[PDB]
């Protein structure tokens, strides 16, 4: 690992601390009274694909 | 030698201008573990330090053996290379708290800029 | 953005009906209740870019301490302009420039 850069980078990634807040960009709260469907149109396709 | 020193300082200032343009167009490489502003400041400071060292080296190479400052520096009794550089070629960059002169006014160092 | 009560000017907190399954903005100081238009109750930006270009005034061309360039205006193609960096002053802030024309007074970049 000391003479190889890729394995060293793998070890570095495995050591460094990473929280959810680091990768998160924005969080939102929405009102949706239908458990099996949704009001948002952008995500409607993906969630209906999941449920089906 | 004064022509050579002036050319070195002008080339360094042109290099600093290029670094400024690159940082102002998002074309600057970021030193790991440091922000964009910190990397820009460090790179400009390194360029200016290299400029002063090059000008001083030119000035110190110019000196004859009969030069008295050279004789004192070569004896090791008083003075060094930086003294010759600042006396003859360039004083260099002034650092306050390990950084260049801050913006004590509103986004400038003096009301003349 | 949050709305205010139309009768006693207090804040309209969101409320949910168990029987009707609707989102309603209701004032807690009275019985007023108005139907909500959007379900976006709350939004938090961990990394935000607001205030970077929001610090702009219409009289910035009269400041004599600002540098003057000759960049081309995208709208009226003027030959004089005034530039400055980002008004946000965090440590992560970019060093990009914002140019202001002396005729249309709009803010535009160089990219
Ligand atoms: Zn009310
Ligand atoms: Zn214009």
């Amino acid at each position: 690992i000391a003479l190889d850069i890729e394995k060293a980078k793998v070890i570095q990634s495995s050591i460094e601390y990473t929280t959810l807040k680091n990768v998160t960009s924005a969080t939102e709260i929405y009102y949706d009274p239908d458990p099996t469907s949704t009001v948002i149109e952008e995500d409607f396709d993906t969630v209906e694909a999941y449920f089906s | 030698t004064m022509k050579e020193i002036t050319h070195a300082i002008s080339s360094a200032k042109e290099q600093v201008q290029e670094i400024i343009y690159k940082a102002q167009h998002n074309e600057l490489e970021l030193k790991p573990g440091m922000t964009l502003r910190e990397s820009f400041e460090g790179e400009v400071s390194r360029t200016l330090n290299d400029a002063r060292d090059s000008a001083g080296r030119s000035a110190e190479m110019n000196l004859k053996d009969l030069n008295n400052v050279k004789q004192m520096v070569s004896a090791g009794s008083k003075g060094s290379f930086i003294n010759i550089a600042q006396m003859s070629a360039c004083v260099g960059q002034q650092m306050v708290e390990g950084k260049r002169i801050a913006f004590g006014f509103a986004d400038r160092s003096l009301p003349h800029f | 953005s949050f709305r205010f009560c139309l009768e006693c000017n207090n804040m309209l907190y969101p409320k949910e009906d168990k029987e009707n399954q609707r989102l309603l903005y209701s004032c807690r100081n009275c019985d007023y209740t108005e139907l909500a238009e959007d379900p976006k109750v709350y939004r938090h930006e961990l990394i935000t870019n607001i205030g970077e270009t929001a610090g702009i005034v219409d009289d910035i061309g009269q400041d004599p301490t600002l540098p003057r360039s000759d960049k081309e205006c995208p709208e009226c193609h003027s030959r004089d302009c005034v530039f400055f960096q980002s008004q946000q002053r965090r440590k992560d802030t970019n060093m990009t420039l914002f140019y202001v024309c002396l005729n249309c007074k709009k803010t535009f970049r160089d990219e």
